[PDB]
RNA sequence: AUCGAGAGGAUU
């Protein structure tokens, strides 16, 4: 399992990686030091001796050349030194061993690998700087963001193990994933948290940045859009151009909440050719969602089309972005006062209620729930009371919170966070936890030595009453302190009992694949499926649709 | 350096929590995540 | 004169805050870029050192040296040394300049940059010398020396630009902000109650007029009118930088023209 | 790296120029984003940054240590009579253009560290270089010309694609290969190669 | 529990039933009783299920279960994948587990049984009870450094 | 090439909808009892308010890049203060003899409802509105 | 650790400012606030070029040799 | 390591042009010229300043990609009036405005004190 | 003299700490929105005051500006990295000879200590420099 | 044949309800030429959604049920990453089970 | 044995598998200058110029598509559908 | 600064770390599992100092 | 070279 199921390999390659916006999908940033070493053995064919002889030439160290040149004899000269370096007559069917240039099958993967996906070719561009720098879009797939992760480039030796890269592997072809019947690369960061933005009724973009923009995306015909405003200025909407960077036949349809043909939320999505019709333009849509645009792009167009898509997408969305700004200051989670007042006087009431359970339940009043403790049915009494106040709270402030506020406005996009993420940081932190129960007693009878013996209150049982805008309490912290000590537990094990499920998962299933006679089976040619999936199709080219013979009304039907 | 010269092992219930005790005397926080995490403490 | 109206208002050696009336924002902007990156001046690039026993080592005080302000008036007289046909440094396209200092006393010695010492003819032009604005008279801070430890340097100063590297860069900071009330409305402010006392009056809204609640926002105005002010290290005097920048922004304008003619 | 495990590596490097930039004149030495604040809700982040703008100004010491009666209140207060809008905000204008910008942003002194980790010491690739001695296949580490594992786990990526060919060549052409001779009849490495 | 079923009208709504949550288990016990429905009743073992309603119940059960993980944490996979697993355990006989005494001792070539766990007994009694190996199965060619029988290597080329 | 309707119309409700650069205007037709006009407006170029009234086309006339005006040396089909370009999704039944015209100048919105239009509001890539006074 | 030339923000050389910061401090008795303004330090980023400077040379000039 | 020294940022290197200039197929009457060594600094002041001149369609720049020292300029322009001129009597009138910049802020220069 | 006192865990079991020294045991006889909820000195048995709450932290942590307005995790993350960071890590290092050593150029005392970087002597040998950070989105990076 | 029947069951119920006599007339107005299009497109780029002989489903399957696994971490019942362990080994020794009774 | 030329389920279609395949297998012999099908309108590449070759069904290859019993059947790349 | 604490063993620092162990000599009380006959054990780790 | 351990990265 150490020397045969894997061994250790040769022309591979790996770095630090990084994330370039100005790439496209199917792309691959490899530094020049890399490319400057690995080596694919090419024959000297009537078709290339023009190209390669120069390579031979161009030599083992300025970029496009090459090491290594092998003859009839099969032996080898070694272009580094060799009197004859600057010479040799190759002499047909012979081999020259080049650097890796631009536009070439490179297999790009990650540890730990557990898709198909974690691995793919990907184009070849030779770069500045001794990173792997690739589409930002081509961040999921991989899983890992730009803190420090390396990535492995293994460059196959074989024209077929080309092909075998470019057909099967490739990027694009992978957009749309058997997994889970949608796509699983799609746009995020900025690009999203801006197409929003850009998309916005409110988002009018005058001429100077309307030609830029155009100009910026690479498939333009050349023919400026009529601008929505003719009148006093001529202006475009964001939707307007955005429009540019989608193809044609596409048409896309959602309904959201109050979507009624006119929005007067600009909720929903509706997409009639090339153009956007109304709606504001977030994950939903371009999202690696279901009922989404990428989806939708691959089906119709193509992969490749689609694959073009998303830096279209891009190039313009980073760009009007780039000319708009966004951020994130305290002032994103601060509170207006009268209700920085309403959440405290939210929380005390809540405090002041489990008082009055607590003060109850000691004079033998609470009932016993049929089928536990009594102090079992206090606890539960308790946490969901205490969990009630902290959501109650934080969407207190949630309701507070302006328009222009660029976290509401991140999550209004759905680009990092959710509510949690406000409620607590402006409002309250609520219960902390461990073996999902609220603080335990390790100092007899009591928490902290800091306290009475036997208090039940949320104070002394791991109630973070204050905000983190605010700051914990000692208490608070060292409480707090016990939570999250429990996350950082489990990836460090949670990951290995994982580890070993797939292992067995894998070790288990293997060599079932899908015969000729589409019976799917196994190395014995024992049956376990006569037709793949109970209907011989492939997960990839599915996708959810709705059998309305079903519902409605034995009247509405006949109808 | 300073963080290394007061380090604590502990070799092999819940061994891996931040307990209630602690407070004062291991730190809440400092603890290297992962591998052998929990298990090890700074005072 | 016709357009682009520049008025003084405050001008010492270092700074020289103007109005700019009458130009295309773009214009405005790309002096500034020009003028930050692209106005060239001489510093120290190549120290060959003889011997150092300081507490701080080699590869770090060439570095110190390499910012060191030098005198970059008549420096458009200057060769490139890329360019003369000399290998490596001659006094048509360098200025050779040591530096010794020993540690002699018990109060321990510095090394100022008053201590540096021209060497190659000059020719009677007016470059590499080490800047003083120290009201004590000594330029800068290069190191510092206990009872016995030398420090033998030759720095060739060659001409070089900020675009290469942040020394040859002869400006500093330069403010540049336009239509001081959002007349305009490029911005939209961030607030809580009134966006008029949560943001400070910035010093320029006595030359604008305030807007008048009434007024319907005004369109199809542009930018007019750039409220900057350049400070300056001072191997070029500030009148100058403002002077060479205007002046290169319009010769890398014109190696365009000239560029076209060719093909 | 910050302080608070926000965590990152370099990504580009703009020039003073093309860099955005304050009317104050000023010119940021590096940029994060937004991203890294909500999901990860390190505050103290921001608030370090505001509360040591205060510090620059006035000249004095940030009190960040623990519980203490601070408040972004009480910074901002400070902010106020000290020229600028309580919460951190400035009004940047783009590099490349000058152009106002549409939106303010946060941009304070905010200390951060330096790690280990450097990238020019990870940059490896291998070409086919030293075997090991046992096996006839590659050698560990980076520090020998190494290779790179083909992980057993990603063995299993590669029949996930159907992908085969490059599947023998990843093992065999590199990792070993090996030309043995077998008997017709016993079935094994019998076989005296007295070739030639 | 809620329950969406058809109004004789047509349409379906909201019709609310009382249902009954369990510690513990004795299927066998439980469904012969008066006043429930042994049609419908549920419990979460499919252990039970399978000793009760007999194996293709049990699969359906098995199902149920590894589905509900997955899509209580929020996640989707397209039931192919999953149906499958489940199918697997299913096959011989009983309920093939996904450890060793499992799937792994199953009539197998011994180099496949080799990559997996008891790496040397299974080639020490493979030795002796003489078993000729298939070499149809991923991990036999990987072994021998073949193009394993998979996608692009399942048929052959002839000119 | 020619236009295709033409109503003044009374502004009945204003409403800064969570905007500062667009509203969405009501707005019903005078002699006409079988109408109303739902529209969206740039309230930053053409201010408008509760109770005012204001001339409103469509034409189809005054498709190559958009060149840029020059148009002070140009016919403009505007004695108008405010116009804008757009395109048509759907038209809609509200039982009758009565119809309606969904229209998306983009990402702006109008909503007309009437019956004589029939015969003119087209199915049409072509659309621009003309408001003024 | 010898005061930096140049803030690496700003560009105002900031070599010479920092023996006059000194005095400034314990000579006159000034505070911090003040004397840095005093040096024509407005432009924080290379007003906090001066103050959280640390000068640690002292330290590695006092082993001997 | 990997790193390309500065000065490949206003330098040419070897069989490098100032300008390349290519006609644009999409359009008519369309051109986009490449400017090797340079960048914002210049483009976008002469496409806003080619936004000026009425007769002129088309104007735009992009940078491809920071770590290169290039951008392209497209430009259309009115049936005869050949791209080039456009690109000329555009770049001449900057000069001409710089030039007159230069010397107004001298008269203002010599006239205060200090 | 008897005005502090050793106690272990073991013997904590017994006593009862207060956290505040002043507000936690004054009378009982107009409160700024801004400050935090603290809840009260409901106890009148007290031994022992706790020294200052800040001291549950060691060493890395107590470098961390404002640990008590994030959460654990990170806090966690810090120290992990804090450790790794990089600069005067001894003065004598011109004359040591270890394998490895990195040391910063310019290495500033942070704009915002704690109490801890006073003993832990930060403030003297720090490893980062103060750097002007820019949150807002930018460019594409 | 009467597998191949079966296998397209589902896909068929949708495709008559979708394609009624009623409702392609009625409600998207289509026409002959259309129609058949309709026709001869639905056929093929069903036809392109086949499995092919090849791919090998079973590490499909493997992987495609692990991932979602890996993002698991933290009303009472044995569920996330422990409660797949249970199902795995074919667990005798539950700890949450439960009848749940109609 | 053998499979008739008639009687055949197998999709008569291409698997990507195969078609990769079959592209990859002449994209070898072309590499190493064998013999060309078509005109070479303007490319060089050799596995560019299979996929060439196999837009105009002119690659002499026959599928050999293994049935799990052991039985077997044939498909020039002539008689083969190419959708996708 | 340097603080020492450590050791010098062939010209490298070495630090002692602080090692984790149960206490010796106190009464413990351990309520057993379900399927142990044993249901309750007091421990008692013994030794002299 | 080989075997042996410990420190750290990446999954937030
Ligand atoms: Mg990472
Ligand atoms: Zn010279
Ligand atoms: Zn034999
Ligand atoms: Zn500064």
């Amino acid at each position: 399992r150490g020397n045969l199921m894997g061994k250790r390999v040769d022309f591979s390659a790996r770095t630090v990686i990084s994330g370039d916006p100005n790439l496209e999908l199917d792309q691959v940033g490899v530094p020049k030091s890399i490319a400057k070493t690995l080596t694919y053995p090419e024959v000297v064919t009537p078709y290339n001796i023009d190209r390669l002889t120069q390579l031979v030439r161009n030599g083992p160290n300025e970029h496009p050349g090459a090491k290594y040149v092998i003859r009839d004899s099969g032996d080898r000269i070694d272009l580094r030194y060799s009197k004859r370096a600057g010479d040799i007559q190759l002499q047909y069917g012979w081999k020259v061993e080049r650097h890796i240039m631009d536009n070439d099958p490179v297999l790009f993967n990650r540890q730990p690998s557990l898709h198909k996906m974690s691995m793919m070719a990907h184009r070849v561009k030779v770069i500045p700087y001794s990173t792997f720098r690739l589409n930002l879009s081509v961040t999921s797939p991989y899983n890992a963001d730009f803190d420090g992760d390396e990535m492995n480039l293994h460059v196959p030796q074989s024209e077929e193990t080309r092909a075998e890269l470019s057909q099967l592997c490739a990027v694009p072809l992978q957009i749309v994933s058997p997994q889970s019947n949608k796509p699983c690369m799609g746009i995020v960061q900025d690009t999203l948290c801006g197409i929003r933005k850009l998309t916005l009724r409110d988002t009018f973009i005058e001429l100077d940045q309307v030609l830029n923009m155009l100009y910026w995306v690479p498939d333009w015909d050349g023919v400026i859009p009529t601008p929505a405003i003719i009148k006093p200025k001529p202006l475009w909407s964001g939707k307007q151009i955005l429009s540019v960077a989608i193809p044609n036949g596409i048409h896309l349809q959602r309904f959201d909440e109050g979507t009624t043909l006119l929005s007067p939320k600009d909720n929903g999505m509706l997409i009639i050719d090339g153009q956007i019709i109304f709606g504001v333009v977030e994950k939903k849509t371009v999202g690696s969602s279901n009922g989404g645009l990428i989806h939708v792009v691959t089906r119709e167009k193509g992969p490749q089309v689609c694959a073009k898509l998303f830096g279209n997408i891009q190039k313009v969305v980073n760009f009007w972005l780039l000319h708009n700004g966004f951020s994130t200051g305290i002032g994103d989670t601060i509170a207006d006062g009268p209700t920085m007042r309403e959440i405290t006087e939210t929380i005390a009431e809540a405090k002041k209620k489990v008082l009055d359970v607590t003060k109850e339940a000691q004079a033998n009043l609470l009932t016993a729930k049929h089928g536990m403790t009594l102090r079992e049915s206090f606890e539960d009494n308790v946490v969901r009371f205490l969990n009630e106040a902290r959501d109650k709270a934080g969407r207190l402030a949630e309701v507070n919170l302006k328009d222009l506020n660029n976290v509401k406005q991140m999550v209004m996009a759905g680009s990092k966070g959710s509510f949690i993420n406000i409620a607590q940081m402006s409002a309250c932190v609520g219960q902390q936890s461990v073996e999902g129960k609220r603080i335990a007693f390790g100092f007899v009878d009591r928490t902290l030595p800091h306290f009475s013996k036997d208090d039940y209150s949320p104070e002394s049982k791991g109630f973070v009453e204050n905000s983190y805008l605010r700051g914990l309490t000692p208490q608070e912290f060292f409480f707090h302190a016990m939570g999250g000590r429990e996350g950082l537990i489990d990836t460090a094990v949670k990951t290995a009992e994982t580890g070993y499920i797939q292992r067995r998962l894998v070790k288990a299933l293997e060599d079932i694949m899908v015969h000729y006679d589409n019976t799917t089976r196994n190395s014995l040619g024992n049956v376990i499926q006569f037709i793949y999936g109970e209907d011989g199709m492939d997960a990839a080219h599915i996708e959810k649709q709705s059998l309305d013979t079903i519902g409605g009304s034995d009247a509405a039907f006949e109808k | 350096t300073l963080s290394h010269l007061r380090r604590t092992n502990t070799p092999i219930a819940k061994p891996r929590q931040l307990h209630n005790t602690h407070w004062g005397l291991v730190c809440p926080a400092e603890t290297p995540e992962g591998q052998a995490c929990g298990l090890v403490k700074n005072l | 004169e016709e357009g682009p109206q520049v008025k003084i208002r405050e001008a010492s050696k270092d700074n020289v805050d103007f109005i700019l009336s009458n130009v295309d924002l773009a214009m405005a902007n790309s002096l500034r870029r020009v003028m930050i990156a692209e106005i060239p001046t001489l510093a120290i690039d190549s120290v060959e050192v003889e011997t150092n026993t300081t507490v701080l080592a080699d590869e770090f005080i060439a570095h110190r040296l390499g910012l060191i302000p030098l005198q970059s008036m008549d420096i458009e007289q200057l060769e490139y040394s890329r360019d003369c046909f000399c290998e490596d440094h001659c006094d048509k396209c360098s200025v050779v300049l040591t530096l010794q200092a020993f540690g002699e006393s018990e109060s321990t010695t510095n090394v100022y940059s008053k201590d540096l010492v021209i060497v190659s003819n000059l020719m009677g032009r007016n470059i590499g010398h080490p800047i003083i604005q120290d009201k004590e008279g000594n330029g800068v801070l290069i190191c510092k020396l206990r009872k016995g430890q030398e420090l033998k340097l030759t720095c060739v100063a060659k001409k070089g630009i900020a675009k290469e590297h942040a020394k040859w860069g002869p400006a500093a900071a330069i403010e540049f902000e336009y239509d001081p009330w959002n007349k305009l409305k490029h911005t939209d402010y961030w607030y809580e109650q009134d966006s008029a006392k949560e943001w400070p009056q910035s010093k320029n809204c006595e030359y604008e007029d305030p807007p008048n609640e009434g007024d319907p926002f005004d369109y199809k105005a542009q930018a007019d009118t750039f409220y900057m002010n350049v400070e300056s290290v001072g191997s070029i005097p500030v009148d100058q930088v403002v002077v060479r920048g205007i002046d290169t922004l319009q010769k890398k304008v014109a190696s365009i023209l000239l560029a076209l003619t060719q093909m | 790296a910050s302080r608070h495990g926000q965590k990152g590596t370099i990504g580009i490097t703009y020039r003073r120029e093309d860099m955005p930039f304050t009317a104050e004149g000023i010119v940021p030495d590096l940029i994060i984003n937004p991203h890294a604040i909500p999901s990860r809700m390190t505050v103290a982040h921001l608030i370090e940054c505001l509360l040591s703008k205060v510090a620059a100004l006035s000249g004095n010491e940030g009190d960040a240590s623990p519980f203490t009666d601070i408040t972004v209140e009480g910074i901002s207060k400070l902010l106020r009579e000290h020229g600028y809008q309580s919460r951190g905000f400035e009004v940047m204008y783009n590099g490349h253009t000058g152009k106002k910008l549409m939106a303010q942003i946060f941009f304070g002194p905010t200390y951060y560290q330096r790690l280990r980790h450097m990238v020019d010491d990870k940059i490896h690739a291998r070409a086919r270089g030293p075997m090991q001695v046992l096996t006839r296949q590659p050698v560990e580490g980076r520090s020998r010309d190494g290779g790179l594992r083909f992980g057993e786990m990603e063995r299993d990526c590669m029949i996930a694609h159907g992908a085969a060919s490059f599947l023998k060549e990843r093992l065999m052409e590199a990792s070993d290969a090996f030309r043995v001779h077998i008997c017709g009849i016993c079935g094994l490495m019998t076989v005296i190669a007295k070739l030639n | 529990y809620d329950r969406k079923v058809p109004s004789p009208t047509g349409e379906y709504v909201k019709e609310p039933e009382w249902v009954l949550e369990t510690d513990g288990v004795n299927l066998s016990e439980v469904m012969t009783v008066p006043g429930i429905d042994p049609t419908r009743i549920y419990t979460n073992s499919f252990i039970d299920i399978m000793e009760v309603l007999g194996i293709e119940a049990g699969r359906a059960a098995l199902y149920k279960e590894v589905y509900n993980v997955i899509a209580s944490d929020g996640s989707y996979v397209n039931y192919r994948h999953m149906a499958l697993l489940v199918d697997v355990m299913t096959t011989q006989g009983g309920l093939t587990s996904v450890t060793r005494h499992g799937f792994n001792r199953s009539n197998t070539g011994a180099l496949m049984r080799c990559s997996f766990e008891e790496t040397v007994e299974i080639l020490f009694e493979a030795g002796a009870s003489a078993e000729l190996d298939d070499c149809r199965g991923v991990s036999e060619n990987v072994i021998l450094g073949q193009m394993a029988p998979i996608g692009t290597g399942a048929f052959d080329v002839m000119i | 090439s020619n236009t295709l309707f033409d109503d003044i119309f009374q502004v009945s409700e204003v409403d800064p909808g969570r905007y500062n650069k667009v509203c969405r205007i009501e707005a019903a037709s005078t002699t006409q009892d079988q109408c109303k006009l739902t529209l969206d407006i740039n309230v930053e170029l053409f201010p408008v308010a509760a109770q005012d009234s204001l001339t409103v086309t469509i034409a189809s006339s005054l498709t190559r890049s958009w060149r840029p005006p020059q148009a002070g040396d140009r016919s403009l089909a505007d004695d108008y203060d405010y116009v804008m370009y757009g395109t048509a999704y759907k038209f809609e039944e509200v039982s009758k003899d009565l119809i309606a015209v969904y229209y998306s100048f983009g990402g702006l919105l109008m909503r007309l409802e009437g019956n004589y239009r029939n015969l003119n509001n087209l199915k049409q890539e072509n659309a621009y509105l003309l408001i003024r006074r | 650790m010898i005061v930096p030339v140049r803030c690496f923000s700003c560009g105002k050389v900031v070599g010479d400012k920092w023996e006059s910061y000194l005095n400034l401090l314990q000579e006159d008795e000034l505070d911090e606030g003040t004397a840095l303004s005093r040096l024509g330090l407005k432009r924080y980023c290379c007003r906090r070029m001066i103050l959280t400077h640390v000068d640690l040379i002292e330290k590695f000039l006092r082993y001997n040799p | 390591m990997n790193a390309p020294d500065r000065f490949e940022l206003f330098l040419l290197g070897e069989g490098e042009s100032k300008l390349k200039i290519d006609p644009d197929t999409k359009a008519p009457n369309a051109v986009v010229i490449t400017f090797e060594k340079e960048d914002h600094t210049l483009g976008n002041l002469i496409r806003a300043e080619l936004l000026n001149d009425r007769k002129v369609l088309f104007a735009a720049y992009k940078v491809e990609h920071p770590f290169f020292a290039r951008f392209k300029l497209r430009i259309q322009t009115t049936e005869g009036y050949d791209p080039k001129d456009a690109l000329k009597n555009a770049c001449n009138s900057i000069i001409n405005k710089l030039g007159a910049l230069k010397t107004n802020f001298e008269t203002e220069w010599n006239l205060q004190t200090l | 003299e008897g005005l502090v006192e050793y106690i272990d865990a073991e013997e904590e079991e017994s006593i009862l700490i207060a956290m505040q020294p002043e507000d936690l045991e004054p009378a009982e006889a107009d409160v700024d929105p801004a400050k935090r909820i603290r809840v009260s000195h409901h106890a009148t048995t007290f031994t022992h005051c706790e020294i200052h709450p800040s001291m549950i932290l060691g060493v890395a942590a107590s470098i961390i500006p404002f640990p008590d307005h994030n959460q654990s995790p990170r806090n966690t993350y810090q120290s992990a990295m804090g450790k790794q960071a990089m600069g005067v890590f001894l003065t004598n290092y011109n004359v040591r000879m270890d394998t490895m050593a990195n040391i910063l150029y310019y290495p500033q005392k942070p704009l915002g200590t704690t109490r801890a970087m006073e003993y832990l002597k930060f403030r003297e040998l720090p490893a980062g420099q103060n750097a002007i950070v820019a949150i807002a989105c930018y460019s594409g990076y | 044949q009467n597998a191949q029947r079966d296998a397209v069951t589902l896909f068929c119920c949708l495709l008559r309800s979708r394609l009624a006599t009623r409702r392609v007339l009625q409600e998207y107005r289509l026409t002959k030429q259309a129609f058949d299009w309709v026709l001869s497109n639905i056929e093929a780029q069903f036809l392109r959604s086949v499995v092919h002989p090849g791919e090998m489903v079973g590490v499909l399957a493997a992987q495609s049920i692990g991932e979602p696994a890996t993002q698991m971490t933290l009303k009472k019942v044995t569920s996330g990453v422990p409660r797949l362990k249970e199902i795995l080994n074919v667990a005798k020794n539950m700890k949450t089970p439960s009848l749940t009774v109609y | 044995k053998a499979i008739p030329k008639d009687q055949r389920a197998t999709t008569p279609y291409m698997t990507k598998y195969e078609r990769a395949r079959i592209l990859g297998t002449r994209a070898l012999q072309i590499s190493m200058n064998a013999p060309v099908f078509v005109d070479l309108e303007g490319e060089t590449d050799p596995l560019r110029i299979a996929m060439k070759e196999l837009a105009e069904k002119k690659i002499p290859l026959v599928i050999r598509r293994y049935l799990p019993d052991g039985s077997f059947e044939d498909w020039s790349v002539e008689e083969l559908i190419v959708d996708l | 600064f340097d603080m020492g604490g450590y050791f010098i063993i062939n010209g490298s620092e070495k630090v002692l770390i602080a090692q984790e162990r149960s206490a010796g000599n106190i009464v413990q009380v351990f309520k057993k599992a379900a399927p142990s006959p044993i249901s309750h054990v007091a421990e008692i780790r013994s030794a002299l100092e």
